């Protein structure tokens, strides 16, 4: 029901161009292109 | 078919994953609205996710992509947060886990910043926060993230504002 990657491409790299400390985000359009290797359980911590 | 195996905190593998979590926290432009206010995590558990069927599904696709991209899978480890994490580890990623309103089209999104993926643990925009307290910055409730092997292949570079 879901989109297609650009022709000739298998994914999109979304690279922030304004925030210089922000790292990249990535999009795939086939679920078979990801495998959930680790499950991490955590809390966020309140700054002191 | 999925088995979860606990890693020991004394294990180099545990410590490596924790460091990738902690070292890729950043500040966000929403001031903490979606994912909460924090500079670091308390890591409670790290488990290896094992499913033979799903792994072979992944490697089969990886081989297709690698060969199409002239023998380069362009494989990364990336974070993913989602209300559907429990379904993902048992059934695998599919269209149900995609983001229709995403900046880059209706696909499945992954982050290098752990804190970016943390913004999606309780849904798009953080949803209404944790179930128990309805608090997007809850410091009590336990959260989960996936750290995933992802095949990028030939990746289209989109600069984002
Ligand atoms: C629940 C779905 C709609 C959501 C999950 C999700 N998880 C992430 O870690 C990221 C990132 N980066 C983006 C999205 C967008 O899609
Ligand atoms: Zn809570």
């Amino acid at each position: 029901k879901m989109a297609h990657s650009p022709p000739g491409h298998h994914s999109v790299t979304g690279r922030p161009s304004v925030n210089g400390l922000a790292l990249a985000e990535y999009v795939i359009y086939r679920g078979e292109q990801a495998y959930p290797e680790y499950l991490i359980t955590y809390q966020i911590m309140r700054p002191e | 078919g999925t088995i979860l195996i606990d890693l020991s905190p004394d294990d180099k593998e545990f410590q490596s994953v924790e460091e990738e979590m902690q070292s890729t926290v950043r500040e966000h432009r929403d001031g903490g609205h979606a994912g909460g206010i924090f500079n670091r995590y308390n890591i409670l558990k790290i488990q290896k996710v094992c499913n033979k069927k799903l792994w072979e599904r992944y490697t089969h696709r990886r081989k297709e992509v690698s060969e199409e991209n002239h023998n380069h899978a362009n494989e990364r480890m990336l974070f993913h947060g989602s209300p559907f994490v429990n379904a993902i580890i048992h059934k695998g990623f599919d269209e149900r886990h995609a983001y229709i309103g995403g900046m880059f089209g209706a696909g499945i999104y992954f982050a290098e910043n752990s804190s970016k993926s943390n913004q999606y643990v309780y849904g798009i925009g953080g949803g209404t926060g944790c179930p128990v307290h309805k608090d997007r910055s809850c410091y009590i409730c336990h959260r989960q993230l996936l750290f995933c092997r992802v095949t990028l292949g030939k990746s289209f570079l989109q600069f984002s504002a």
